[PDB]
C-alpha cells in the first residue's frame, strides 16, 4: 500500500510540475502491470525521470473513466505545465498535453507488455521535457507483431476488473507516494 | 517423467497464442451466447416502442439511433415472423436472388438477423458471402506504415502495394505529428502504382477529417462505432456524433466507411454481458441507420478476444456476413495478427478469401510485420508469394497478382524520386538521392537510412497548422518533371467532385473508373454464374514465379 | 431526379456535374491549376451533385445512403472550421443543451440545413436523457 | 542490385515447392482440359455402343468395365441430356436432396459428371459435399510407421493415434518382411486405445490380401485402380483382376476400397493426353463399376503432380465430390506432402475439412513425419493442438480431440506392456522393458532402442510362411493378462462374420456399433439439418490445453 | 429378403448371423477360444451372410454393392490359396485364354460360382482383344 | 557412351553373378539421375559393391516395360543367381528376387533423391549378398517428406521421357561397360 489518497486534487499553480494519473484501481485492486512490474517500481521510475529534469512529479488517481486517455486529461486539467502521464493498472502509458483531443496525445504506448522501468523512466523524462516546454525525441517506438496475439485478451480481462473501480462525477484524489 | 510426444506439441508456435475460457457475465464468448435478447419488434404509429424485448422507455443512444433510423419499419414485423432457420436458408441457396435477400434483412432486428446467420456453419456463411457481397468484383486493401513514419519508405512501399493489386491503401503513424507526411507520401505512392488506388491515414477522427479537408487522402475507413453506451462513449462518440460525422466526410466529396468488429466492448470494459456477435450486429446497424454506405469488421483490432474463444473465427466470418447481408459494403479484416500459427491464420483469413468480400483483407500487411503500425497484419509483405500460390491452386481471385522485381523496382524508385520532388517543391526537409536508391530496394525501415524525426516532425505540423493543401502537391510533381503524376492526382481529386465513388463499394479502376455495386451489381445465381476466376486474370493469377515449363 | 441508369455521373452525364465557382469537369487541368484559372476554391462538391447521388442511391434501394447524402449537400455550405466546430460539439460532455439548440438554431437559420439542424436538436434531446452533456461525466 | 523484399520472398518454403506450366499433349494438366472428351451415351438392345465420344469398338478394358457395370443404363441417356450448369446447381443447393441426385449422379458418364463439378469453385463444391458426403458423420484416418518398422514404437503410436479420435488406422513397411510385425502392431495398439479402430497394412496386393487371411488386418484401403490401360497395366491389374480382389476380400469378411488420385496417369507415362480429373473420373466409376464402397482418392500419393498446375487443389476437391456424389465412401487423401509450406498445405486440408467427408483425412500422419513411411502426410503428429485449435475456431468437428499426457502416456503404456505379452506368446524375438518404456515416452523411433531387424524379419517372415493366423495373438494376449484386449480382438472378428461394416463408409464406434451410410444416411437440408458439432462433442472439441479461465 | 430396416444384422437380427454349425455371434467368447469350442474355422463369413447384405445393399440402392457382395458370396466356398492364384491369373499377361476358361469352369463345376465364372470368362475373351495375356507384353 | 549392346540377353549359368537391369533410356537418352548423379557412376559404384562381395555382375537392358519393377523382373528371369537391380534412369532403385510378385522386393528405394554413390555401392552389396543366400541387414531407410513436395513434379517428367524408349515385346539387351 504505497499510495494514499488524500483529498480532491487542486489545479497546479506552477508550471514546473507533471502530474501522473493512474487509473482507479492502480496500487489497489492491481499491483503490477500486465506483464508482471509492480507498480510501485513503475511509478517510482516514472517519478523519478520527472525529477531528474528538474520537474515535480504530483500523483492523483482518477475515477470518471478507466480510459487511459481520458485519465490522462483528467490529469493534464490539474497539471500547472499542462502536461500528464495517464497510466492503467495493466501498464498502457500514455502523454498527454492540456487542449488536445482526449484521443490525441504528445506520446502513446499502445503495447504495454513491452515496457521496461527504463521506459518507464523515460516517459517520466519526457514529460517533464515537455513541461518545460522543450521539443524532446519521442520515445523510440515499440512494437511487437505477436504482442497482442500473446495478451490482448489478458489485457482485456484486466482493463474489465479495473472498470469496475470507475465512479461517474467523483472528481480525481491526490495521492500520497508512500 | 514426460512423453517426448508432448514436449514437442508444447514448442508448437499455436500454443503461445492466448486462449481462454467463456465468461458469459463479461461477455467474454464469441456468439450464441445466453444473455443474448430474443428477437423482437413492436411498432407504434410508425416509431418502434420495443426492440428486441426493451422498451423505448430503456433505449440508449444505440437503441434509439438503430430504433428510429437502422431498421425498414414497413416490413420489420412481416420479417420478424418469418422462420430464421428458413432465412438462413435463404441467404445460402444459390437460387434466392440477393436483390429478394435484401429488403428483408434490411428490415431485420439486430437479434433477429444474428439468429440468422448463427443457424449457420462457416461453409454455408461462405456460400452466401459469395452473393451477399455487394461488389461483384472482390478487392483488397493493404497497410502502408513502417515504424520511423519514414515518408520515403512510405511512398515506395505504396507504390509496389499498388503494383501488387490494392484497390486501398491505408497507412497511420507511430508519432502522430508525422501524419501529412504519411498520408502524403502514402497518396503520391499509390497513384504511382496505379492511378486510382485510394489511400487514407488512421488518425483521432477530428483530425482525420482536416486531413481529408486538406486534400491528403482519398477516403477515411477508422470512423469507429460501438456496440454499447458506455464503449461508445470511451470511444469519444455519440451515434448522433458520428453520423453527423459521416455527413461531413460527403460533404467534402470524400468516400467513407465506418469500423467496428468484434470484442471491442469487451476490451474496452463493458459489454453489458452480451456476446461479441449481438453487440457487433449493432455496430453494423448503426452503421445503417447512419447512411454510411460500407463498414469494416470482422473483430478487425481486436481480433485476439473472440479468437480467444470457441467459435471466435465463426463468429467473425458470421460479422461480415452480417455487413453485407446489410446491403453494406464490407472491408473483411484479415488486417490483424491474433496467432503465432501460419495454418491457424491461414483458416482464419480462408473465410473471406474464398467467397470473396468487397475486400478480402482491410488490412493486408504491404510491409513486413515489423514495420507494421497496426501491431502486425494478418498476412504481410512476406507471404505475399504465398497468396498468390493458394490464388492458382483454388482458381480463387484474391485480388493480387505475381509481379517482377524489375517493375517493383522501377516502380518503387518512380515514387521515391517523384516524392523528393514534391519534398523540394513544398520546401520540406529533402530527401537525397541515398534514402530515393534505399527505398528503391528496401524489404522494411532496417534498410533506410536515419531521418530527422524532429525536422520532419515540424514541417509536418506546418502543412497542418498552415492548413497546405494537395494543390501543392500537385504542383511540386509538375514543376518537378512529374507531369502525368501530377495529373493523375489531380483526376483522383476530380472523383471527389462527380461523388460517384460515395457509393457502396466503390474503388476506381482502369482509367478513373469508378467500380461500385450500383454499376457492378453482384448477381450470384449458382454454379457458372456471377463473378468467376478466368480470362486475362486467370492467367495473370497462374503466371507466378518458379512455374517452369516441361519442354 | 437520377437514377442507377443515369450513373456513374462522371461517364452517363458527365455536364449535370459543375463546382461551386461554376467549372467544368475538364477544366480542372493540370495547366489550368498552374495558371490558377482552377484553384482549391473551384473544387468543392456542390450540394446540387450530393442530391443527384442521393437520388441514385434512393433509387438503387438504399434510403439511408441517400438521407446521408442530403445533410451532406445542407454541409456543403458549412466552413470547414464551423464543421469541425459541430462534430466536436456532438462528442460527449461537450455541450450542454443550449449550445446544441444553439448550433441547431445557426444550421438551420444561417446555413439552410433543416435535415442537420433537427438531427442536432435530436441529439440534445436524447443527450439530456442519456447524459451526455457537459458535466454528465 | 537486388530488391531486398524479393530476396525476402525468395527465401520463402513455398518457393522450393515444385511448380510447372501446364503440358496438355502430356495431360499435365488438372482439370478442364482441351482434350477431355464430351459427354455422350448411345445405348443400343441395353448395351453402350458408345461412350464419351468413343465408339464401343474401340473401348479399352476401363471403357469395356465402365461402360458395362458403372453406369445405370436405365436413366443415362435422360441425364445426359439434362444441363450441367443446373446439375451443378443441383449439388449445391442445400434443397435438393442427396436421394434425389444421387439416381441422377450414378447415370452419367465419367466426362459428364466431370463437366458438372467443373462449373463450380471450391466454395460451390463444399457446400456440395456436406451434402454429398455418403457417412452423417465425418471421421479420420491416420497412418502409424516409422523409418526402423519397430512394432513397438508402432503399437504405442497407434494406441495414441486411437485414443485422439482416429477411427481408422494405416500402417505400411521401409523392408517389405516386417509387415506381419507392423500389421499385428498395429491391430494390437489401435484396439488398446480403442476398441473397434479399423487397422490396414498397405502391401503389394497378393501380400496383402494373404495378410488379411490370416487375421492381422481389418480391412484393405490401397487396392488400386487406374486412369489409363497402359498405366493400370503397370500397376499389374486390370478392370477385372481388381474387381476379383475386391470380391475376395469381402468373401473373407474384410471391407475394402479401392484407392487412386488425380496426377498417378503422369506420374506413370501415360495419360493418354487427358486432365488429371478427367482420368481420375475414370478411376472412379471403376471402383462404382466393381461393386467396392468407397475410394480412397483426391491424388493422395501423388499429390505433387496436379499441385504443381494452376487449380491443382481445386481438382483434388473437384474429385472427391464426384466420389460423394456418386454414392461412395471417400476417404479424401489429405495425407500426403506436396509443400514446404504451412499456408499452403492448410488451405489444401480446409477444402474436406470445413465440410467433412467419410475420412477427412486417409491418413493423418500420427506420428512426425520423418517416421511417415509414406514419404510424409500433409499433417502430422506435430500439428495435433494447431487442429484442436482450428477445430474450437471454427466450431468444424474435424474427428479428432484435446487429450491428456497422463491418458495418453498411460494408453501408450498398456499397448508396449501388450504387445510385448504377444511377443512373448508367440514366441517373437522379446519386447524388453526398456523398449516397453521407451516406446511409452517416444515421439518417434529417433527415442527407440536399435532392434535387431534381421531376427525380427525372420520371424516376420515365419509368421506368413507357417501361416500363424491371428488367434495365435488373441491367445498370446489372454494367457498374458490381457483379457480385454484378448475379447476386443475376438470383437473385431465377430464384425467380419456379420459383415454390417462391409457397408458404404462403416467404422465401428462405441460398443462394437458400426456407423456406416446405411444407419448413419447424411441428411443435409441446409442450416440447422443434417450433422452438427454441438453437445458433448462441441465440448470436447471447446476443451484444448491452455484455455484459462478468465476467472 | 433382408431389408434396410433389419440392418445392422449384429443389432436388429443377431439370430441370422449363425455359423453352419447353429453357433451364435456370442458363442465366440475367450473361453471358447481357449478352450476350442470355437476356432479358426468357425469364423469365416457364410455365404448366407453376405447374401442378406446384398439385400440390403440393393434395398439401399447399391446394386453393384450387392452384385459384389453376390459374388463374395460365391467365393467363401474357394480355398484362400485359390483365391490367390485366381486373383494372380486375372493380373496382366500371366494366364492363357484356355486356362482363364479352365479356371471359370473350375469356379462354375467344382465350386458353383454362376456369376465369378462368367466374370472371367468375360475377362478372358477382352484380354484377347486387349492383349493382356502371356506373351503379350 | 559407356553402355553398348551386345544381343539378346541370356538365361545365367551360375549362381555367382547378380543382373543390374537399367530402363531404356539409361546412359542413353538420359546420363543422371534425379539429383545430377551421373549414371555412369552409379554403375559403377553398383557393379563395384556387387564384385566386393565375391560376386559377378551383369548389366542388361530392359524394354518392355520402363516400370522399374517390371525392368527388375525381365531381369531376376535371367540372373543364374534369381537376384537382381532394376534402375530407372531418374534413379529410383529396387532389388528383386525371382519368382517374386513382380510389385514386391527383398528391399526397395522409393526416393531417388536421397541416394548417394556410397547408396548404390550399398545396393550392389546387398544384392551380391543376397545372390549368396546369405541374410544381409537392409540398407538403411532412406526417407525425406520434402522429397515429393520438391522432386514429384521432376520425376514424372523423367519417367514420362524415358518411357517414350519402352518397346512391347523386346527382349532385353547384354551390356557392356
Ligand atoms: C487494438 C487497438 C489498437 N489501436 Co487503437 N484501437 C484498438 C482497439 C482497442 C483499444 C481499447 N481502448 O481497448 C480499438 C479498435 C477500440 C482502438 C481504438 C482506437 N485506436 C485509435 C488510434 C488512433 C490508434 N490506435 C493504436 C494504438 C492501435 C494499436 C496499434 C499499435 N501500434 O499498437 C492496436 C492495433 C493494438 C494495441 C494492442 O492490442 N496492444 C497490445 C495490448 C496487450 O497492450 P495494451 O497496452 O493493453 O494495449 C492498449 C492500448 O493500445 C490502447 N489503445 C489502443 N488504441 C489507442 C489509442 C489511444 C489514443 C490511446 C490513448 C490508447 C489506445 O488499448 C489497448 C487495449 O486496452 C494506433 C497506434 C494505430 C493507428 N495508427 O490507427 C493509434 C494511436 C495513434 C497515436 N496516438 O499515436 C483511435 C483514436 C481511432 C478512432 N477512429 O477513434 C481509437 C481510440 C479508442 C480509445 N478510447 O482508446
Ligand atoms: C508416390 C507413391 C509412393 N509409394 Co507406392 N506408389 C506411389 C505412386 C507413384 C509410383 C509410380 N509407379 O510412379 C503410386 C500410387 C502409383 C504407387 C503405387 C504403389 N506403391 C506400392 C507400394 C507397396 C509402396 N509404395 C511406396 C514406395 C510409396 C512411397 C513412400 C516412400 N516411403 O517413398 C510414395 C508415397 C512416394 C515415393 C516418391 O514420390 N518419392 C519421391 C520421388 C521423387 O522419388 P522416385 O524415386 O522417383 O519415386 C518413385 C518410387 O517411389 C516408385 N515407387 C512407388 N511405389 C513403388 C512400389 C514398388 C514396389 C516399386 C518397385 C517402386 C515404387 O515410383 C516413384 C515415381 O516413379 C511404399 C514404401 C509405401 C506405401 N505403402 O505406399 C510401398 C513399398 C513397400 C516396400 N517395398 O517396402 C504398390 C505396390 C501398392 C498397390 N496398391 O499395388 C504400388 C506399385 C505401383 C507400381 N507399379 O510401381
Ligand atoms: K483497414
Ligand atoms: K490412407
Ligand atoms: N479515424
Ligand atoms: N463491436
Ligand atoms: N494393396
Ligand atoms: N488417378
Amino acid at each position: 500500500g504505497f499510495l494514499t489518497e488524500v483529498g480532491e486534487a487542486r489545479q497546479g499553480t506552477q508550471q514546473d510540475e507533471v502530474i501522473i494519473a493512474v487509473g482507479p484501481a492502480f496500487g489497489l485492486a492491481q499491483t503490477v502491470n500486465i506483464v508482471g512490474i509492480p507498480h510501485k517500481s513503475i511509478l517510482r521510475e516514472v517519478i523519478a525521470g520527472i525529477e531528474e529534469e528538474g520537474i515535480k512529479a504530483r500523483v492523483i488517481r482518477c475515477f470518471k473513466s478507466s480510459d487511459v486517455a481520458f485519465v490522462a486529461v483528467e490529469g493534464n486539467r490539474l497539471s500547472g505545465s499542462g502536461i500528464s502521464i495517464g497510466i492503467q493498472s495493466k501498464g498502457t502509458t500514455v502523454i498527454h498535453q492540456q487542449g488536445l483531443p482526449p484521443l490525441s496525445n504528445l506520446e502513446l504506448f499502445p503495447q504495454a507488455p513491452l515496457l521496461t522501468l527504463e521506459t518507464y523512466r523515460q516517459i517520466g523524462k519526457n514529460a517533464a521535457r515537455y513541461a518545460k516546454r522543450e521539443s524532446p525525441q519521442p520515445v523510440p517506438t515499440l512494437n511487437d507483431q505477436m504482442a497482442r496475439p500473446k495478451y490482448q485478451a489478458k489485457s482485456a480481462i484486466l482493463h474489465i476488473k479495473e472498470t469496475k473501480y470507475v465512479v461517474t462525477g467523483k472528481n480525481p484524489q491526490e495521492l500520497r507516494v508512500a | 517423467m514426460r512423453s517426448k510426444r508432448f514436449e514437442a506439441l508444447a514448442k508448437r508456435p499455436v500454443n503461445q497464442d492466448g486462449f481462454v475460457k467463456e465468461w458469459i457475465e463479461e461477455g467474454f464468448i464469441a456468439m450464441e451466447s445466453p444473455n443474448d435478447p430474443k428477437p423482437s419488434i413492436k411498432i407504434v404509429n410508425g416509431a418502434v416502442t420495443e426492440l428486441d424485448g426493451k422498451p423505448v422507455s430503456d433505449f440508449d443512444l444505440i437503441d434509439h439511433f438503430i430504433a428510429r433510423y437502422g431498421i425498414n419499419l414497413n416490413r420489420a414485423e412481416e420479417v420478424m415472423a418469418m422462420d430464421s432457420v428458413k432465412l438462413a436458408n435463404m441467404l445460402c441457396d444459390p437460387n434466392v436472388k440477393r436483390s429478394e435477400i435484401v429488403p428483408l434483412t434490411t428490415a431485420m432486428t439486430p437479434a433477429k438477423i444474428v439468429e440468422v446467420v448463427s443457424h449457420m456453419n462457416v461453409v454455408e456463411m461462405m456460400m452466401a458471402m459469395q452473393k451477399m457481397r455487394a461488389r461483384r468484383t472482390p478487392s483488397q486493401q493493404a497497410h502502408v506504415t513502417n515504424v520511423k513514419d519514414n515518408p520515403v519508405q512510405i511512398a515506395a512501399d505504396a507504390a509496389e502495394g499498388a503494383w501488387r493489386g490494392f484497390d486501398e491503401q491505408e497507412t497511420t503513424v507511430a508519432v502522430a505529428r508525422y501524419a501529412p507526411f504519411n498520408a502524403i507520401a502514402l497518396l503520391v505512392g499509390s497513384q504511382v502504382g496505379r492511378p486510382g488506388v485510394l489511400t487514407q491515414c488512421s488518425l483521432e477522427e477530428a483530425t482525420e477529417l482536416k486531413l481529408g479537408m486538406l486534400g491528403h487522402t482519398c477516403y477515411a475507413e477508422t470512423i469507429s462505432v460501438y456496440g454499447t453506451e458506455p464503449v461508445f462513449t470511451d470511444g469519444d462518440d455519440t451515434p448522433w456524433s458520428k453520423g453527423f460525422l459521416a455527413s461531413s466526410y460527403a460533404s467534402r466529396g470524400l468516400k467513407m466507411r465506418f469500423t467496428s468488429g468484434s470484442g471491442s466492448e469487451v476490451q474496452m470494459g463493458y459489454a453489458e454481458g452480451k456476446s461479441m456477435l449481438y453487440l457487433e450486429a449493432r455496430c453494423i446497424y448503426i452503421t445503417k441507420a447512419a447512411g454510411v454506405q460500407g463498414l469494416q469488421n470482422g473483430s478487425v483490432s481486436c481480433i485476439g478476444v473472440p479468437s480467444a474463444v470457441p467459435s471466435g473465427i465463426r463468429a467473425v466470418l458470421a460479422e461480415n456476413l452480417i455487413c453485407s447481408s446489410l446491403d453494406l459494403e464490407c472491408a473483411s479484416s484479415n488486417d490483424q495478427t491474433f496467432t503465432h500459427s501460419d495454418m491457424r491464420r491461414t483458416a482464419r483469413l480462408l473465410m473471406q478469401f474464398l467467397p470473396g468480400t468487397d475486400f478480402i483483407s482491410s488490412g493486408y500487411s504491404a510491409v513486413p510485420n515489423y514495420d507494421n503500425m497496426f501491431a502486425g497484419s494478418n498476412e504481410d509483405a512476406e507471404d505475399f508469394d504465398d497468396y498468390n500460390v493458394i490464388q492458382r491452386d483454388l482458381k480463387v481471385d484474391g485480388g493480387l497478382r505475381p509481379v517482377r522485381e524489375e517493375d517493383v523496382i522501377a516502380i518503387r524508385n518512380k515514387a521515391a524520386r517523384a516524392l523528393q520532388a514534391v519534398f523540394a517543391g513544398m520546401g520540406l526537409p529533402p530527401i537525397t538521392d541515398e534514402e530515393v536508391e534505399a527505398a528503391t530496394y528496401a524489404h522494411g525501415s532496417k534498410d533506410m537510412p536515419e531521418r530527422n524525426i524532429v525536422e520532419d516532425i515540424k514541417f509536418a505540423q506546418e502543412i497542418i497548422n498552415k492548413n497546405r493543401n494537395g494543390l501543392e502537391v500537385v504542383k511540386a510533381l509538375a514543376q518537378g518533371g512529374f507531369t502525368d503524376v501530377a495529373q493523375d492526382m489531380l483526376n483522383i481529386q476530380k472523383a471527389k467532385l462527380t461523388g460517384d465513388y460515395l457509393h457502396t463499394s466503390a474503388i476506381i479502376v482502369g482509367d478513373g473508373q469508378v467500380l461500385s455495386a450500383v454499376n457492378d451489381v453482384n448477381d450470384y445465381a449458382g454454379p457458372a454464374t456471377g463473378y468467376r476466376l478466368q480470362g486475362e486474370r486467370w492467367e495473370e493469377i497462374k503466371n507466378i514465379p518458379g512455374a517452369l515449363d516441361p519442354n | 431526379s437520377a437514377r442507377v441508369s443515369d450513373y456513374p455521373l462522371a461517364n452517363k452525364h458527365p455536364e449535370w456535374v459543375k463546382t461551386a465557382t461554376n467549372k467544368t469537369l475538364d477544366d480542372f487541368t493540370l495547366e489550368n491549376v498552374l495558371s490558377n484559372k482552377v484553384t482549391a476554391q473551384d473544387m468543392r462538391i456542390t450540394p446540387e451533385t450530393l442530391r443527384l447521388q442521393a437520388s441514385i442511391a434512393k433509387d438503387a434501394g438504399r434510403d439511408r445512403l441517400a438521407m446521408n447524402f442530403e445533410r451532406a449537400a445542407e454541409l456543403t455550405a458549412v466552413p470547414d472550421d464551423r464543421i469541425l466546430e459541430i462534430y466536436n460539439a456532438l462528442r460527449p460532455y461537450r455541450s450542454t443543451k443550449e449550445e446544441l439548440l444553439a448550433i441547431a438554431d445557426d444550421l438551420e437559420s444561417r446555413y439552410q440545413a433543416k435535415i442537420c439542424a433537427a438531427f442536432v436538436r435530436e441529439a440534445a434531446t436524447l443527450y439530456v436523457e442519456r447524459k451526455k452533456l457537459k458535466g454528465d461525466d
